């Protein structure tokens, strides 16, 4: 069967036994092209302890094209669009076939630590991040609470 | 119920728009895109110190007739 399906079972085996801290992911039972994921808000960031759910969608072009990924949880982060999609260069202009599910999620998670207000997907959020730090944190925390519920 | 407003950049370049008090900041940013070719994601609109957020209306910010909004461009802004 397909290269994509083969690459994807590798990624799964990877996530099933040796998954990075604070992140997890798995296909649907009956459709390996679609995955639920979750990233936990890392410590000492305003996002701390949030449980942010994502959706990874693949097609047969994988791994020559990145998957489509978006948060299903309400987000407030300078590099996440309103529709949940993520402005991260390895998912757009700078993808290479060496990335897998594990490494995508850890690249995303690292945005929680060091956002990039230089490339804003959420302009409201980029703005607060530079000009109203206190207001920014309060918005993030609202997001944290909603992620539980 | 309609009014003329102005939108001015930091360069001095100014356009005039006809709007209504109940148009949204999003609607206004689209008109600007059409009139100056700038994608709404690269626009920052300021009026009386407050930055204007989408899904609020002009009347909300008390933008009345003949008001001038300040447009700040952020490139690459993406």
């Amino acid at each position: 069967s397909t290269p994509a399906r083969r690459r994807l079972m590798r990624d799964f085996k990877r996530m099933k036994e040796d998954a990075p801290p604070g992140v997890s992911a798995s296909p649907l039972p009956d459709n390996v092209m679609v995955w639920n994921a979750m990233i936990i808000g890392p410590a000492d960031t305003p996002y701390e302890d949030g449980t942010f759910r994502l959706l990874l969608e693949f097609d047969e072009e994988y791994p020559n094209k990145p998957p489509h990924v978006k948060f299903l949880s309400e987000m407030f982060h300078p590099n996440v669009y309103a529709n949940g999609e993520i402005k991260l260069d390895i998912l757009q202009n700078r993808w290479t076939p060496t990335y897998d599910v594990a490494s995508i999620l850890t690249s995303i998670q690292s945005l929680f630590n060091d956002p990039n207000p230089a490339s804003p997907a959420n302009v409201e959020a980029a703005t607060l991040f530079k000009d109203h730090k206190s207001q920014y944190v309060k918005r993030v925390k609202e997001t944290v609470e909603k992620s539980w519920e | 119920i309609q009014m003329q407003i102005f939108v001015k950049t930091l360069t001095g370049k100014t356009i005039t728009l006809e709007v209504e008090p109940s148009d949204t900041i999003e609607n206004v940013k689209a008109k600007i895109q059409d009139k100056e070719g700038i994608p709404p994601d690269q626009q920052r609109l300021i009026f009386a110190g407050k930055q204007l957020e989408d899904g609020r209306t002009l009347s909300d910010y008390n933008i009345q007739k003949e008001s001038t909004l300040h447009l700040v461009l952020r490139l690459r802004g993406g």
